[PDB]
């Protein structure tokens, strides 16, 4: 039906059928995403927590192809109703990065792309503290997909902040400088310009755990990113 | 002749409409490979600063 | 006679057009082997991971 | 008289770092003496075309290096023979150019080693490319390597085994190489090697580790479903 309460039973009953009747529940997902465009003010002061948790379920189903679509639909509602993800970063984040480890291509991607919008949705400073544990324990590449995220997110915080969370940021970030993988070590090189781009020269002190050729490899990065 | 215009006209046309799609493969793939170039030329600035 | 220039200008640019595809062809094989090679390397990197996690 | 342009070519193209138009017509002109059946020319004037040849791959000018490697690649497999004598000097000078800064000289550079793995005398190959893929360094040693592999499946499995002493240690030294690329190389050519002997193989993997010796096996049983 179209009454805004009936709807979401409808949609809730349907995405329900988790493994089984996929064509329905692709209907119900798209159908999902437009209330999201809509701001309907009704649909989201009652249900954001029940269709947050089916869509999160609904990212562990057997079928990539509604995987990627649940993925597309949370990027939606992270960046239409980004407050209310307040007490569910943790879930968030960690659910969104799991998918980043999908065989799938396109399930892969359409995470990347929500992990994006993750960056500015959830609070900064509250974002940090939840990608610090994972950065410094998790196997890639979703250590990878967090420490991309922490850069777009340490962009975010003034220079007073940045300075207060370098302890809390800083062991991670040598650490992926010393990870086996490449990729994730230039993405500690780009997260320490970052973090350099804000606080100058007083990052120094944090890089003493640096050898000298990576120190060396890091300067070079600065001057390249400054130059343009 | 005239008539002879007229077929060569099509496969000119029809070559055009082709040469699209396979500018358009190409350049898909040049999208794919610029993601592997940042991250190619870091590893090769890794080896060079170890040289040194 | 103005059909036999009309005829003339488009079997040269037809040429140019074939000359242009064939070396736009060598240009895009070029891009395949790179991008088979590179994936055949990912998935060389990624089955190391499952080899070291599994022993 | 073929010899009489040959003066004018040698003398050409010893002008190294100048007249690069000049040379590129004269690189040019020494290309279609190679198609020809000018078989004269190469009887008394062949070490004095490849050393000039192997210079110009010093060029301060790209386009002349990658070009002198064009025309290298085309003397590689219009006289093969004739390179018994000269086996480790064109291997280790086309290896040199696979780490030139300009894509056109390693992208020719890596079409001439490709022929030359099949115009070099293959027994002869692997003892040279085994000094070298033991200690060069990337991406020398990884162009080395695929080298190798080519070579490898024209020896007979009698030949091979005569070989796999000397084969072997490099191939398990690129097998713990710090670039993931090396490594891969290593275990296609590994591939290339359990292709021919089959069991016999297993006493020269002893010193591999499980992980690796399951990524082996698992490369194995992929060349296998083909």
């Amino acid at each position: 039906s179209l009454d805004h309460s009936d709807l979401v039973a409808e949609l809730l009953k349907e995405l329900s059928n988790h493994n089984e009747r996929v064509e329905e529940r692709k209907i119900a997902l798209y159908e999902l995403m437009k209330l999201t465009q809509e701001e309907s003010f009704s649909v989201w002061d009652e249900h954001f927590k029940t269709i947050l948790l089916l869509l999160l379920e609904t990212l562990g189903d057997k079928e990539p192809t509604i995987r990627a679509l649940a993925l597309k639909v949370l990027r939606e509602i992270l960046r239409h109703q980004p407050a209310r993800f307040k007490n569910y970063a943790e879930l968030t984040v960690m659910k969104t990065l799991e998918a980043h480890k999908d065989p799938h291509k396109e399930v892969v991607r359409s995470a990347e792309e929500a992990a994006s919008v993750l960056a500015t949705s959830i609070s900064p400073e509250q974002c940090i503290k939840v990608l610090c544990p994972i950065i410094q324990t998790a196997d890639y590449p979703i250590n990878l997909a967090a420490i991309k995220m922490q850069t777009k997110v340490i962009e975010r915080v003034s220079k007073e902040t940045l300075n207060l969370l370098l302890p809390e940021i800083m062991p991670g970030l040598i650490q992926g400088y010393d990870n086996s993988e490449s990729s994730v070590r230039k993405a500690c090189v780009f997260c320490l310009v970052a973090v350099h781009a804000v606080i100058g020269d007083e990052l120094k002190p944090h890089l003493s755990q640096l050898t000298g050729s990576k120190m060396k490899l890091l300067n070079l990065y600065i001057k390249r990113a400054q130059t343009g | 002749i005239e008539s002879e215009l007229n077929s060569l006209r099509a496969d000119y046309d029809n070559l055009v409409l082709d040469y699209e799609q396979l500018r358009t493969e190409k350049e898909e793939m040049e999208l794919k490979l610029k993601e592997k170039n940042d991250l190619d030329e870091f590893e090769a600035l890794e080896r060079k600063t170890k040289k040194d």
